[PDB]
């Protein structure tokens, strides 16, 4: 919980350039959760669901999705 | 296995069941007639039947979507007639099936009012 | 480390065809497959590059930036940061040469997309 | 279990807190240390403990690398397919098959289980985008390996596993097309 | 009628 | 011996019960299939044990809440008011009721409210059904639906239900007469023709809401909004347009979900229409639709023309009709591919 | 350990049992009962006489198998549980839901095999106990049900709803209306 | 009681590497209780019960139980 207050420390006089801050942190948060708080036996159920979000959690807002896809194709095999 | 069966959409049912099989493979490594394997493969026929039902249901949803869109625009046009003109009798009995619109359930006019009111809300 | 080159070389030998079943049970473990670790590091790198660099630049490019000279500075620094953080976030790969090939793209495509977005914004 | 970095911190921390915990736990009962008989008891039976510990560390690092690989390939294929209409393009059919295959040979997507799971998830995801008939109708049929036998896409996916996707994707295309029509007519 | 779906049918039967 | 006998007879019960859920006319009362040789006798203990263990089993399943509650309801129908499942869900209801009572006495509401939470989970899904089966604690359903759907605090009900005077047997006579005047002098279709089951509940909600803050409009307000949330008013095709019936939104349900009630209304209207045109001279003003305990009945005023419409047949006819119409749908839908 | 045998042998202090079971099983504080039982007015005759009509009508006009019919033995206490709750929090409906719960814990309403399904009798869950543990009540429920299909299957000259069963002060007597079939089952 | 506050002193900014702390202490606590607060005449009763827990109180969470057993056998006699 200390870390969130630390991010909150950034907004003081009321700061606009900070959507980047919530954004990056929820995103990272997702990378950490997803990466580490789960088990990989093939049986999964609701665990896979929460996960799936961690899967959409890195990725892109899609500007890069347009750019990535154009790419993964020229790279993987096309 | 019962949870794998009772999923909402039979897709996730089938893939979860397939994963459970691929895992059972580890602990029970002899494909055979282990009582658990019998249970598991009635499960496969079960999810096949559930996928049959899901295909049929999605197809019915397709048919309803087209029927609703067509009869909805017909209702809206015959209703604009009443708004501008007069004496149009929008009660239940409307401009009937051209070839392909539908029997005009009572559901459309309620759906028509709701969708059109939200549509007006979304106008510019 | 340098000592694990033993089993690295020994496994280069194992036939690719039958490598996968071995991987599924317990004979090998993922940490030592050079070929798997190659693709992995490279993919991790593309992901990193794309996500961090691009989101960061695009959203900013879209509504809060200036000249080509500015955005340019802002990104390379962001570029370095992201690698370190994300790198730690997955197994600690950097600074290996395989993470370079993954992280460093596919770079002309990213740069041309970014500068085209900057063209769109300035226009 | 959950909290540890690569090999060094393990045996470092274990060695330190090991020798201390040794004496603090021998302190609870009669004050035996530092006698030579407590060495033989405390010091094992040590090869078995070390091999179990390092095997657990192998399991953890292997699970970590597997989590990473699945996340990575999931993100890649999500970007290539879940993106609205990357599918409609003429190239995307061969690409999916090739990616799955190469990832199998690398071999990423470890292993087979995760492979069927990931391919059957992505198929559904693709079916629900507007782009769909074309992608599904073209990857059927394509040649892809597996544990039991090499086999076409349609084949893996039973007659009510594939026809379902097929129809539901057709329906989703109809839905999104009518949605576009209605947005235009709203304007 | 007898062997028809179409709403009428349900009511009739 | 009991463990084996219970497991075997338990699975036999569950299979013969799934038969009733999917099919019909299975007679799950007490007398089942004991010819397993191993199962031997059925004690009455199993069906209670069966309901309890199966309900907990459903609770332990992996599915999301929607499937869980749809499944609890698709089990709540149907046994022959034994009740095994009906009594299980019933004791859950009385648990929530006593628990909210204890909150009332206690003055505040205790945290984490397990029984109330489970009841909220189950009842959110079919408001009318849970209420219908237990026609006793409509008070709790009203208060809970005040608590969650509407925005009021679960503190401002607590005092007003703790602060109440005892009606003391005197002002009630005036209260019974009261239910009778705002009812008769209402002239709002639904309240006046009050359909019957709902009348028996109706009496409750009114008396409950009145004891809260300033009332006798707020009371009619809640009672009318409830009866609106629970019975369709079937209006006539004529432009007046005078109502011809109030048939309860719970009993027009084809199948088991309320989207189905809606679909069924589309059967009943087609039925009421065919009659009016078919027998010329039965102008809409003449026709009435009148319910009963469990039957939707339909009469032209002269006693001659009068078609029954019932849960079983409406349900099952719609089931087969939807079935093979959906078949046609699949046919030409897959014809594209 | 047995909130039943203790309840019965001492019908005089059912008030204390109610308050204690409020105090421990349910979550209410043993402070919020204290005032309401200390703050009470003396019923002075007048108050009491009126509440007492009031209970009398209300219990009689509520239509639930349990509240109606009455176990026999319970009435006296049941009534007592009622007054206490009414004086405490003064909502009669709240009192009732603390009387119904009690009659309901205490008795089992035997039901008929018919699909109506109208009740035949409420027998108090104490006096059909078999051995010491309360699961003996549970076991007895089985003997009695097997018997009642014993009675109905033995020469049902006529059964319908004519057959009823109940408890005298201490005897689960079953008797059809008539003198044809009276069966006594005693603890 | 002072000692528990001393262990509590560890958690301040609300950090989470501390399940180890409750764990080790309840465990030690059990070693002390068990070891020292009892009498060993053969007659025992409920004292043996509270004890038994002190017996499961050292032991292992069982990772080591799997490892120990594999061992005690090769050591005692096999």
């Amino acid at each position: 919980m200390c870390w969130a207050a630390a991010i909150p420390i950034a907004i003081s006089g009321a700061q606009a350039i900070s959507g980047q801050n919530a954004q990056a942190k929820m995103i990272a948060a997702q990378t950490a959760a997803g990466r580490r708080q789960a088990m990989e036996i093939m049986r999964q159920t609701n665990i896979q669901n929460a996960d799936l979000s961690l899967q959409a959690r890195s990725k892109l807002e899609e500007a890069s999705a347009e750019l990535t896809s154009q790419n993964m194709q020229k790279v993987q095999a096309i | 296995i019962n949870s794998a069966l009772n999923q909402e959409d039979p897709r996730t049912a089938w893939e979860m069941l397939q994963g459970i099989k691929a895992e059972l493979d580890k602990v029970q490594p002899d494909e055979q007639m282990t009582p658990q394997r019998e249970w598991l493969i009635s499960a496969q026929e079960q999810v096949q039947n559930q996928m049959n039902a899901w295909t049929k249901a999605q197809a019915k949803a397709l048919d309803d979507s087209m029927k609703s869109m067509n009869k909805l625009d017909v209702i809206d046009k015959q209703f604009q007639k009443r708004i501008n003109g007069e004496w149009v009798s929008t009660d239940f009995k409307d401009m009937p099936v051209n070839e392909n619109t539908g029997e005009f359930k009572h559901s459309d006019m309620v759906n028509y009012a709701n969708k059109k009111l939200a549509e007006i809300d979304s106008m510019d | 480390d340098l000592a694990d080159e033993r089993s690295n070389e020994i496994i280069r030998k194992l036939t690719p065809e039958q490598r996968r079943e071995a991987l599924n049970n317990g004979t090998l473990l993922y940490q030592d497959d050079p070929y798997a670790m190659e693709a992995l590091r490279v993919k991790t790198g593309r992901n990193a590059a794309y996500l961090v660099d691009d989101d960061v630049m695009q959203k900013i490019k879209e509504g809060v930036f200036r000249t080509r000279e500015e955005m340019e500075e802002y990104r390379h620094s962001r570029l370095q940061e992201g690698a370190k953080v994300y790198a730690e976030q997955f197994g600690i790969d950097p600074e290996d040469v395989d993470y370079q090939r993954g992280f460093n793209g596919d770079i002309t495509e990213r740069n041309i997309s970014l500068y085209g977005a900057h063209d769109n914004f300035l226009s | 279990e959950g909290v540890f970095r690569t090999r060094e911190e393990m045996e470092e921390y274990r060695h330190s807190r090991l020798q201390e915990g040794a004496k603090v736990y021998a302190e609870q009962f009669g004050i035996d240390p530092e006698d030579v008989d407590y060495q033989r008891g405390f010091n094992g039976d040590i090869t078995e403990r070390n091999i179990s510990l390092y095997g657990a560390h192998d399991n953890f690092l292997s699970q970590q690398a597997q989590k990473g690989a699945i996340m990575n390939s999931r993100v890649e294929l999500n970007g290539v397919l879940q993106d609205p209409d990357m599918l409609r393009r003429p190239d995307s059919a061969d690409f999916f098959e090739k990616y799955i295959d190469n990832g199998l040979v690398t071999g990423a997507i470890p292993s087979d289980a995760q492979a069927t799971q990931l391919i059957s998830q992505a198929f559904s995801d693709a079916s629900s985008r507007a782009g769909g008939a074309d992608f599904l109708m073209r990857v059927g049929d394509k040649k892809v390996t597996l544990n039991g036998a090499t086999t076409t896409y349609r084949e893996l996916i039973g007659e009510e596993q594939w026809n379902a996707l097929m129809v539901t994707a057709q329906r989703s295309q109809f839905e999104t097309d009518a949605k576009l029509n209605e947005q235009y007519r709203l304007k | 009628a007898e062997l028809s779906n179409s709403v009428a049918g349900m009511a009739f039967r | 011996d009991d463990s084996m006998k219970s497991m075997n007879k338990l699975d036999v019960i569950d299979k013969q019960f799934q038969k009733r859920i999917n099919g019909e006319w299975v007679s799950t009362d007490f007398k089942d299939m004991p010819v397993n040789e191993n199962t031997g006798e059925f004690k009455h203990s199993d069906m209670v044990n069966y309901a309890n263990k199966k309900l907990a089993e459903i609770d332990s399943m992996d599915i999301p809440d929607g499937a869980k509650d749809a499944m609890k309801l698709k089990y709540l129908q149907a046994d022959s008011k034994d009740g095994a499942f009906r009594t299980a869900i019933g004791t859950m209801v009385t648990d929530a009721g006593q628990e909210w009572s204890a909150a009332v006495i206690n003055g505040k509401l205790p945290e984490r409210t397990p029984a109330m939470d489970a009841l909220r989970r189950i009842r959110n899904a079919d408001p009318q059904l849970i209420a219908a089966l237990y026609p006793d604690q409509a008070e709790l359903f009203l208060t809970m639906d005040m608590m969650d759907k509407q925005g009021i605090d679960p503190q401002v009900i607590l005092d007003a239900d703790r602060l109440t005077v005892k009606r003391s047997k005197e002002q009630r006579f005036e209260d019974d007469k009261a239910f009778e005047s705002a009812l008769n002098a209402s002239k709002a279709p639904e309240i006046a023709r009050m359909p019957a089951s709902l009348r028996e509940s109706a009496r409750k909600i009114y008396d409950s809401v009145k004891y809260r803050s300033g009332n006798e409009s707020m009371a009619m307000e809640q009672m009318t909004k409830f009866l609106k949330e629970s019975t369709y008013t079937f209006t006539g095709d004529d432009v007046d347009g005078d109502t011809v019936g109030v048939i309860p939104k719970n009993m027009m349900q084809v199948n088991s979900d309320p989207k189905s009630w809606e679909q069924g209304r589309d059967i009943l209207e087609e039925a009421r229409k065919g009659i009016i045109a078919s027998n010329p001279w039965i102008t809409n003003k003449q026709l009435t639709m009148y319910s009963q305990g469990d039957s939707i009945y339909l009469m032209d005023t002269t006693g001659q023309v009068r078609v029954r419409y019932d849960k079983e047949l409406l349900s099952k006819v719609w089931s087969e009709n939807q079935k093979k119409l959906e078949e046609k749908a699949r046919e030409k839908a897959l014809a594209d591919v």
